[PDB]
């Protein structure tokens, strides 16, 4: 009784795993 | 096909995703029924989970539950606390964290 | 004191709380439909409790478990409401602009 | 596992069925 995923809008653009230490990605704290 | 590393079904996981100038925090959770039983054709399942993540990103302002071939997904947003105390970078570019955490309750 | 919910059949309910009128929809999942419950007073009370939790967390909907159900609340835009006017006597009631759907599983 | 309803904030005020034609309730169009 739920809507099918195939009837939904979907973001189809570029999507990457954010993995610190790889592919130029870094994360850290502030203050 | 799949731009993301396979999801670790049926183990819950947290994933950070980069799209354009933004970074998103996602959590995947599996319910009692789908958690106890495991399925060998995980490629289909992994594709369905990436598809589900992309649907959520495609409906950021109107989350609604939906059914895949194997799952019902109930997506929810919650405030990403202390996101102001985090800094995300792609090279020298500062990525803007989306201020809500997405939890996909996969049932 | 609310009228009984029509478990296990889906229903739409209009509820007056404070100065607003809210539109609620109740839907039941595959499992809870196949099995039926005989003493519906307990179930009606759990559904009122579920409505009250949603009204108490309008800006942060989250799923929750009652004694018999899992409730997945969702909001959607209440369409074609702008041409409607609600009154309680001479009092103007304001429609809350989102429908709340309780997916009961 | 989902959070218990008993752990959540609850609106405890007056809550009524909005039924036009009863208790002074009325609804209409333009």
């Amino acid at each position: 009784g739920y809507i099918s995923i195939d009837a939904m809008k979907k973001f189809l653009g570029e999507l990457h795993d954010f993995i610190p230490g790889t592919s130029g990605y870094l994360a850290y704290h502030v203050q | 096909s799949m731009s993301l590393k396979p999801f670790t079904y049926p183990f819950p996981e947290t994933r950070f995703l980069h799209a354009g100038p933004n970074v998103y925090k996602f959590k995947i959770r599996y319910g009692k029924s789908i958690r106890g039983e495991e399925i060998e054709n995980k490629e289909v399942i992994t594709q369905e989970l990436e598809d589900s993540v992309r649907v959520v990103l495609g409906n950021l302002d109107n989350l609604q539950p939906f059914a895949t071939e194997h799952f019902i997904v109930f997506p929810y947003k919650s405030k990403w606390e202390r996101v102001s105390h985090l800094k995300f970078k792609h090279g020298e570019i500062i990525l803007i964290p989306y201020p809500f955490v997405f939890t996909l309750y996969v049932e």
